[PDB]
């Protein structure tokens, strides 16, 4: 993420300093400086481009202050589908972060492909052995094939991968490693196409993905757990105020979550949804299992206490309100309505003090850091 | 390649002999070896620790080792 | 002989029909080869399958035969469940066979069993009578569906109060009927009453419940038990709901297991297990040490009617391993629980993934086969898998995120000791429970907050369970009440503490809380005596907490200084012990960091997935077996007297706790009986992780048990047993030490710069040997002398060993200084020690008029052997030998080129008593070189004895660069940890055979350079303490010259001519390498380093 703001900001640099003008050099400089702390001084602004970034400077939106370049200059993104599919390779390596894991996005693209994975472990000999006669097998046939944690068998890597990369139409490989590893070989990595898998920086952007991969009160919880989820999982990145620690949530605390509101709704026939069980059991037993500070489960009944409070009327966000649904309708009808709901949101500068409920000035001081990291490496990569 | 290769070489120096290449039955075999040798030379060795002591003898005078 | 040659090499051909007879009844998988040949041989005996229930279910003890037809078994706490059907048995029919049939009828015998509980108390009967008539799970499965169905009931309406107070009245009754009760009924009622009170507490909280709603949410959180009445199969007829979700029960017989006590913690835990094992993933429990978890997880095993099966994780479970227990549980049905699996490496935590993946997914779809190491085997749809691990602790790894992603994780940080020590005191019979458990809990805490910040306290679970369990065998001799709780914290947390902690505790004790032995105490005394120690009081209060610690504690600590009291503390109290009981005792004494980790416990010959039994598993399975009897009625003790290392360590965790088996990798179960007792000897606890610690009770050395005088007398009386003489012996000798003049001496030789720094309370060793030694010596010629004379030279003898025992590690200008004070400390009136004072045959004389001209021939100076005689030499090889013919080890320390091999060589050439095996340490040397070493050297006579292979001359080992061996990742030396065992044990164990070999006629001597040069390492006292300890510095200039003069004289003996100047090139020569060494110093290049070796 933070390599990706450096390069959007430099790339726009790059290209703008030589189109535009030298007035327009010297205000994107200044601007890049204030947000660096290395010189301070209003820009002698005049463009009318400039102006949205100059408000986002002084009102200390910091982060959008950073997505601005990106945001006005380049006009599309990149998910691993569109990687997959629009590559001539037939290799691809998937980094990340311990603590993440990215192998179940690969079992959706192979479900969407209609193809055949298999999730080969690097472990020990009898892995290594197997992986070898399925990649020979699958260089004839066909198929994918998914090998995982390559660093546990890197002499492995450094010559039968090697040699076999080094030197059919519906065979590709995956391989999965870890970026605070140990380095893998540059030769190899060079012949395959790499992506680096991490979680949806934003807010909206998290709701809109959870809610793209799915009678109405099956889909109105749905649309609830999203947002909880995607809040939640939003509070984790501010160490010292949203938690007290590190925590990480994914994939399948949102899977049982959900089983668990189908079993309910299932089981309950009555539509008088006990939301109290329903808060208990999420802020404990789903999303609680792994807090084991006092204040952070705190956190997360408060958490679960605004979101399910099972109200006609919910304001989920200082923004939107959610209505509950009628007892008329469609599966089809309630899924246009949530639908619509999502898209006619539009996210505040502040989402993260005004959408978690946070103080604005704890924010702060982590948004300036954040933004000061990417203005300095920027600045330290423009004067070469 | 490996700290053994040195710690082979460390025995060898420091001693006349690498005990650990020498036991088991090839002890025996090197005991028959040094008897023969020992016969032809005309020497009259028959305690073990003559025999041995001799070839220890020999490996001092008749290996250099340079690094 | 030959014929068990012949036997074994067919029984390697069986094991591929061992395993496809384990295809048959999977239950096999938990069976060694060896009794897996027993069972299948025993086709018409039928017993020795009866010895192996408790291997193959856990909770079965014994079958029960009548006349060639099964009638029942008999669980391991006695408890006796009656078949419904016989099971008749024909000749014809295989172990298998009817071992599956019965499997069966136990699951209908207890389903009976539960019907006509459950029928006969719903009409009225009262819980106080069924006890006497059905086992214990089928009268709990009964009370808790009737209990389900009585609060649902109550739950229709508002009213609960009339349900309280009944259910208070029952628990009233069963407290009662608790006192006149045999045993196993006493145990029935004990565990009974716990699901007793998790009712009233359950009941309780819904009648505080304001509305509806509130007890609503309530209910949803408890474990509720169901009955469907349509199903035929009766096998299936009970379920168990707990928020939405529904568990199935398996009428498996599980006996009378401790029961824990019903706390928030333990519910929320069943809740999470329950919502993991919905969707037929795993579940698992992280934290701290001491919370409950693998405790937790059984006893959710026990509530839905099964036996969970718990393996005790490590790094030599490889991929196969692992695997291999997998296809054993998938093929059983039943529940493991891979307790520390944090232990693993991390290479097979990433390989195993595939196999859980694929054990999830094959029972989510309901499949019927699953290939796990290349052979498709049947999938029971019971199974399910089970992790607790330790995060943050010292020797484990991280679970990767693709294997996290297949559990569901629960924390279980901080567990409620106030329910359980109130409950537990509650149903012991305490009056009152309440304030009992309260000023229990905050006295806890109140310790773990004041008391100093000491790496081994932790004041957890374990601790308040070990005192609970300290006041059962109590409440006799002190009755049920303060008194009993404060004397058993008394027995169960004082010896831990050090010297201002336990006036802490003795102040918190008498803030809190208000407020005879005889028959050990001269047991002990009569002990001591024998072994010739003296009891004063620190001894006595050591040995006697020692003594109440092990009455109820199977495996202890004994933890201090090198040298404190250890050994004699534990040896003493095991000697009074036998003699106050009459049983054996069978002792067992491992260095464990001598040995491999595949050596203490076993290795799979992967050539052939052999199992081979390691040292502890071939001595537990001994025990085990009892082949002759032997071990009925002794007490066993396995003292492992070496560092704690985490990985050496751990892999007993389950033998330790409640668990008490030994689980190995291919699968074996060997229980550990209650007369097994395990001792950890050490002298520090640094690496040790609170795992272990928590689990075994720990005895605190703060300080020596003894003092120099009573050490000295104990040395003196042991010297004296290995000689009309000794009267008047014994009394001269006892004289001459008189400790008033002795303790200045010690006290003034702690100023002294003394090099591989030891105690001076560990000298005394030496000393007193030495000393006896050189005594006994010159026996011949005491019978003809006065009294001033024979005190004279024994008082002379002594003033040397003591020089030479309390100053031998020191420079000459110490020795030279220390002298003088120990002739001024001895009076002035006693013969005078010089330098060189020596005894000549009887006179006294000096070493100088003792140096030998000598004259070197011309070709001389080429030769490796030749010494020049001078002071230093003559004294040094004279002590040396005194010190060697005292069979006491001895260390050589200098720097480089000082001289220590020539004056070890030098002294033992001219000997016809002793032979040299020149051993060379390096930064990695192993014992298996030092063993080859001997081969040439040595014979193996038979237990087994090594020798020398000469029948007159010792053997000695010249072991130079003992600090070059490095050390391992947690500070221990293999090799010098073996050369301590050699010198105090006098033996060592034959790692591949599992045999005590015992050491006869082999001395050990050492050479090292000072600790402050590169590379060197320093060295555990426990093994300097053996030994004693020479300083051998550089030769003076004067002393250099005056060598080399005489090299020159003889060169020169060529060159007549120029004879006259032998003198000026001895100088230059001396001059040039006195410069060299001042100017080109190891700050300029590290290899800079002069010695006399060039000269
Ligand atoms: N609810 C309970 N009621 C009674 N005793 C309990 C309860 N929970 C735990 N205990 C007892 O406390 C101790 C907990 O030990 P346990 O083996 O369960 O801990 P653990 O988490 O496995 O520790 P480790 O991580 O070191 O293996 C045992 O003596 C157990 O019997
Ligand atoms: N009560 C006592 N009376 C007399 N001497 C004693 C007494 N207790 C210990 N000693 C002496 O202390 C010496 C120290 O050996 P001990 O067996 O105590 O070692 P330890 O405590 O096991 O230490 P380590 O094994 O680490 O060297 C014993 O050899 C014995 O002579
Ligand atoms: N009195 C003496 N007579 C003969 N040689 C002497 C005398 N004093 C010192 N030397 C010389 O000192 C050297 C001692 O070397 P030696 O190997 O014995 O030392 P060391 O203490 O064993 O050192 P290292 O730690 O290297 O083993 C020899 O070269 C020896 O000739
Ligand atoms: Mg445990
Ligand atoms: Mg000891």
């Amino acid at each position: 993420k933070k390599f990706k703001m450096i390069m959007a900001m430099t790339m726009f640099c790059l290209y703008k300093f030589d189109i535009e003008s030298e007035q327009y050099k010297e205000a994107v400089l200044t601007m890049i400086g204030v947000l660096s702390e290395s010189s301070d001084g209003v820009p002698k602004l005049t463009n009318d481009d400039l102006r949205y970034l100059w408000d986002y400077v002084t009102t200390k939106s910091y982060i959008s202050a950073l997505n601005w370049f990106k945001n006005e200059f380049f006009v599309d993104e990149w998910n691993i589908a569109d990687v997959v599919a629009n590559s001539e390779n037939n290799y691809f390596t998937m980094a990340s972060e311990r603590d993440v894991d990215g192998t179940f996005k690969l079992i959706e693209l192979a479900k969407a492909s209609k193809e055949s994975l298999k999730i080969i472990p690097l472990g020990s000999i009898e892995n290594l052995n197997y992986a070898q006669e399925e990649i020979s097998k699958s260089k004839i046939e066909g198929g994918w094939i998914l090998l995982q944690n390559i660093q546990m068998s890197l002499s492995w890597v450094k010559t039968y991968l090697h040699k076999h990369v080094e030197e059919h139409e519906k065979f590709k490989m995956f391989m999965t490693c870890h970026l605070t590893g140990d380095k893998l070989p540059a030769p190899l990595l060079q012949r395959t196409d790499r992506v680096v898998y991490e979680d949806i920086p934003g807010i909206l952007d998290t709701v809109k993905d959870l809610w793209g991969s799915q009678g109405v009160w099956s889909v109105y919880c749905t649309f609830l757990l999203s947002w909880f989820h995607a809040l939640i999982t939003a509070r984790t990145r501010l160490v010292p105020h949203g938690f007290s620690k590190k925590y990480y949530f994914n994939d399948c605390d949102f899977q049982f979550a959900s089983v668990y509101l189908e079993n309910v709704l299932a089981t309950n026939s009555t539509n008088n949804i006990p939301w109290a069980q329903v808060r208990d059991h999420i802020a404990t037993i789903v999303y609680g299992g792994k807090i084991d500070e006092e204040k952070d489960l705190e956190v997360v009944a408060k958490l679960c206490a605004h979101v399910f409070c099972g109200s006609d009327n919910l304001q989920i966000v200082p923004g939107v309100r959610i209505p509950q649904p009628l007892l008329q309708q469609s599966e089809e009808e309630e899924r246009a309505r949530l639908t619509a709901i999502l898209s006619n949101t539009i996210e505040p500068a502040d989402s993260l003090s005004s959408w978690l409920q946070l103080p604005r000035e704890s924010i702060l001081d982590y948004e300036r850091l954040q933004a000061k990291e990417v203005a300095s490496s920027t600045e330290q990569l423009l004067q070469e | 390649l490996e700290t053994a290769f040195l710690e082979r070489m460390n025995t060898l120096l420091a001693n006349a002999d690498i005990p650990d290449l020498f036991q088991g039955e090839e002890y025996d075999k090197l005991l028959n070896n040094l008897r023969n040798k020992t016969r032809s030379l005309g020497l009259l060795l028959d305690t073990e620790q003559e025999l041995y002591d001799w070839f220890v003898g020999e490996i001092a005078k008749n290996l250099h080792v340079v690094f | 002989k030959l014929t068990i040659d012949s036997l074994k090499m067919i029984k390697s051909s069986l094991s591929t029909f061992l395993e496809r007879q384990r295809r048959q009844f999977p239950r096999f998988y938990f069976l060694g080869n060896d009794d897996l040949l027993k069972i299948i041989g025993s086709g018409k005996h039928h017993d020795q399958v009866s010895k192996f229930m408790k291997k193959m279910f856990g909770s079965i003890e014994s079958i029960i035969f009548f006349e060639d037809s099964i009638t029942g078994v008999r669980s391991v706490e006695g408890e006796v469940l009656n078949l419904n059907e016989k099971i008749e048995l024909k000749d014809s029919i295989q172990a298998q066979e009817w071992l599956n049939i019965l499997d069966t009828e136990i699951k209908l015998s207890v389903f009976t069993q539960f019907r006509d509980c459950l029928g006969q108390l719903k009409d009225g009967t009262d819980i106080e009578v069924v006890v006497s008539k059905y086992i214990f799970q089928a009268i709990l499965l009964s009370a808790q569906v009737m209990w389900t169905e009585l609060v649902e009931k109550c739950l229709q309406t508002n009213e609960f109060s009339k349900y309280w107070k009944e259910v208070d009245m029952k628990i009233k009754g069963l407290l009662d009927k608790l006192n006149k009760s045999s045993d196993n009924v006493k145990k029935k009622i004990e565990a009974l009453l716990v699901e007793y009170l998790h009712f009233n507490n359950v009941i309780g909280q819904l009648k505080n419940c304001s509305t509806k709603e509130e007890a609503r949410l309530l209910w949803a959180k408890v474990q509720k038990f169901y009955q469907k009445n349509d199903t035929l199969d009766d096998l299936n007829s009970v379920f168990i709901s707990q928020s939405g979700y529904l568990l199935q029960y398996k009428f498996e017989y599980i006996g009378i297991p401790e029961r824990l006590i019903y706390t928030p913690l333990l519910l929320v835990g069943f809740a999470t297990l329950t919502d993991s094992l919905h969707q037929k993933y795993g579940g698992c429990f992280f934290g701290p040490a001491g919370t409950g978890k693998t405790e937790t997880v059984k006893a959710f095993g026990q509530n839905l009617g099964r036996v969970v099966v718990v393996f005790n994780c490590d790094d030599s479970f490889d991929y196969q391993v692992l695997s291999r227990l997998l296809v054993g549980i998938t093929q059983i049905g039943a529940w493991g629980c891979f307790d520390e699996f944090n232990r693993l490496d991390e290479k097979v935590l990433s390989a195993v993934s595939a196999n859980i993946q694929q054990i999830q997914n094959g029972l989510q779809v309901g499949k019927s086969h699953i290939t796990l190491l290349e052979e498709e085997t049947p999938l029971s749809p019971h199974t399910a898998v089970f992790i607790t691990l330790n995060p943050g602790y010292n020797g484990r790894s991280e679970l990767p995120e693709n294997l996290k992603k297949s559990f569901r994780e629960f924390s279980m940080k901080s567990p409620q000791s106030g329910t359980i020590a109130e409950m537990i005191l509650q149903i012991m019979g305490f009056e009152d429970s309440k304030s009992l458990a309260s000023k229990i809990v905050h006295f806890l805490e109140l310790l773990s907050s004041k008391c100093s910040s000491m790496n081994h306290y932790h004041f957890g679970l374990r601790t308040l369970k070990g005192v609970l369990r300290n006041c059962s065998p109590l409440v006799s001799e002190f009755g049920e009440g303060e008194k009993t709780v404060v004397e058993s914290l008394k027995r169960v947390i004082l010896p831990s503490l050090g010297d201002t902690d336990e006036l802490v505790f003795k102040d918190e004790l008498s803030k809190i809380f208000d407020s005879n032995s005889k028959a050990i105490v001269q047991c002990l005394k009569d002990a001591g005596q024998r072994s010739g120690f003296s009891m004063s009081e620190e001894f006595l209060k050591k040995c006697m907490q020692f003594y109440y610690m092990q009455k109820t504690q199977q495996a202890l600590i004994l933890v201090g200084k090198a040298g404190c009291g250890k050994t004699a503390t534990w040896k003493t109290v095991i000697d009074a012990m036998a003699i106050f009981d009459g049983h054996a005792n069978v002792v067992y004494v491992i260095d464990t960091k001598v040995l491999t980790k595949e050596s203490l416990y076993g290795s799979m010959l992967k050539a052939t997935l052999e199992w081979r039994d390691g040292l502890f598993t071939s001595i537990l399975r001994r025990v085990n077996d009892d082949i002759t009897g032997t071990f009925k009625n002794s007490r066993i003790w396995v003292v492992f007297d070496s560092d704690l290392d985490p990985e050496y360590v751990e892999a007993m965790n389950s033998v330790l706790d409640d668990n008490k088996i030994l689980t190995l990798p291919n699968g074996e179960r060997l229980p550990i009986p209650p007369n097994f007792r395990i001792l950890f000897e050490t002298d520090n606890l640094d690496h040790t992780t609170p795992a272990t610690i928590t689990r075994c009770g720990l005895l605190w050395f703060s300080t020596d048990v003894c003092s120099i005088s009573s050490k000295i007398d104990h040395l003196l009386n042991k010297s004296y047993e290995a000689l009309f003489e000794l009267d008047k012996l014994k009394d001269l000798i006892s004289d001459s030490f008189d400790m008033a003049s002795l303790t200045n001496i010690f006290t003034c030789s702690n100023d002294l710069v003394h090099i591989l720094g030891v105690r001076t309370f560990n000298k005394l060793e030496t000393a007193v040997q030495l000393a006896v030694h050189l005594i006994s010596s010159y026996r011949q010629w005491f019978q003809n002398l006065d009294d001033k004379s024979l005190k004279d030279v024994i008082t002379l003898l002594i003033k040397r060993s003591l020089l030479y025992a309390l100053a031998g590690d020191s420079t000459g200008e110490s020795q030279r200084a220390f002298i003088q004070t120990i002739n001024t400390y001895f009076g002035h009136d006693s013969q005078e020690l010089s330098d060189y004072s020596t005894i000549v045959i009887l006179s006294f004389s000096s070493f100088c008029s003792e140096i030998p001209s000598v004259s070197l021939e011309a070709h001389e100076v080429m030769r490796p052997d030749i010494v020049i005689p001078t002071i230093d030499t003559i004294k040094h090889e004279k002590i040396f030998y005194d010190l060697l013919n005292s069979k006491r080890g001895i260390i050589l320390c200098g720097p480089p080129g000082s001289g220590k091999t020539m004056i070890m060589n030098n002294a033992l050439r001219n000997s016809s008593l002793y032979d040299v095996v020149g051993i060379n340490f390096s930064k990695d040397t192993t014992t298996e070189h030092i063993l080859s070493a001997l081969h040439r050297h040595t014979n193996y006579v038979t237990g087994l004895t090594l020798l020398p292979k000469s029948d007159i001359k010792n053997l000695v080992l010249f072991c130079d660069q003992i600090n070059l061996p490095k050390l391992d990742k947690y500070g221990s030396q293999n090799v010098v940890l073996f050369l301590r065992q050699l010198m105090e044990k006098q033996g060592f164990w034959k790692t591949p055979e599992n045999k005590w070999v015992t050491i006869e006629r082999i001395h050990i001597v050492g050479a090292c350079n000072p600790p402050t040069d590169p590379g060197r390492i320093p060295m555990s006292e426990r093994f300097t303490r053996h030994a004693a300890i020479l300083y051998l510095g550089y030769p003076s200039g004067k002393s250099l010259s005056q060598i080399y003069e005489i090299y020159y004289k003889a060169i020169f003996k060529l060159v007549p001519e120029f004879r006259s100047y032998t003198e000026p090139f001895a100088r230059a020569s001396v001059h040039l390498y006195n410069e060299c060494k001042a100017r080109y110093s190891t700050g300029l290049q590290s290899h800079y380093l002069f010695s006399p070796r060039e000269l």
